[PDB]
């Protein structure tokens, strides 16, 4: 009492197979990206402004010490 | 039936133009490809340790 056994799909078939493209958006807006860039530029400019003014004062102090020693 | 693989035209609204300009100036799709390669870096390699491991075979 043996029945035919063969490679067949299961009853009801197989599940759906995805084949469509699935490239998502996954990104901010151009406006927001440009805003972030401008903001970091401005923060950097402000920090460099203060630091370079301080460096100019330090250079003036060193030059004054040299002038005092020069004679 | 058939389908067109490249037949779409971009939207010309100011938001879309700015988004494309940001993609041009800020290399968005290039960074996306970088992210894909990094994802593969943190995945597990598919290499078997031959000759101590052998690939599958059949009768
Ligand atoms: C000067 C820097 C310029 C940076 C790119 C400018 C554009 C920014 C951008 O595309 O932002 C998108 C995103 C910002 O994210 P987002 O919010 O715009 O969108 C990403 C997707 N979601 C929404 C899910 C978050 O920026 C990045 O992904 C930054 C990483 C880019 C890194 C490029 C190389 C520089 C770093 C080198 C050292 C890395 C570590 C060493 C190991 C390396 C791996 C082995
Ligand atoms: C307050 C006022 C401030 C004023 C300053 C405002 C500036 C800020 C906004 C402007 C910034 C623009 C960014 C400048 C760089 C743009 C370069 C560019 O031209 O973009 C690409 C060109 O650049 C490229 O294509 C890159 C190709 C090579 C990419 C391979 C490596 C890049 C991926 C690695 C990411 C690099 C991350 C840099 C990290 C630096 C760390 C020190 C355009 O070329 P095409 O798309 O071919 O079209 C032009 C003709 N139709």
């Amino acid at each position: 009492a043996s029945k035919v056994k063969q490679d067949m799909p299961p009853p009801g078939g197989y599940g759906p197979i995805d084949y469509k493209r699935n490239l998502p958006r996954r990104g901010l807006s151009g406006y927001s990206m440009f805003a972030v860039g401008i903001g970091t530029l401005l923060f950097g400019y402000w920090s460099m402004m203060k630091w370079n003014r301080e460096r100019r004062r330090l250079q003036i102090e060193d030059f004054e010490a040299r002038i005092a020693l020069m004679p | 039936t058939y389908k067109f693989v490249n037949m779409r035209e971009p939207s010309m609204d100011m938001k879309s133009v700015t988004d494309r300009a940001a993609q041009t100036l800020l290399w968005t799709e290039l960074v996306r490809g970088l992210g894909m390669t990094l994802s593969y870096l943190f995945r597990e390699p598919a290499t078997i340790n031959y000759p101590f491991e052998k690939g599958p075979l059949s009768p």
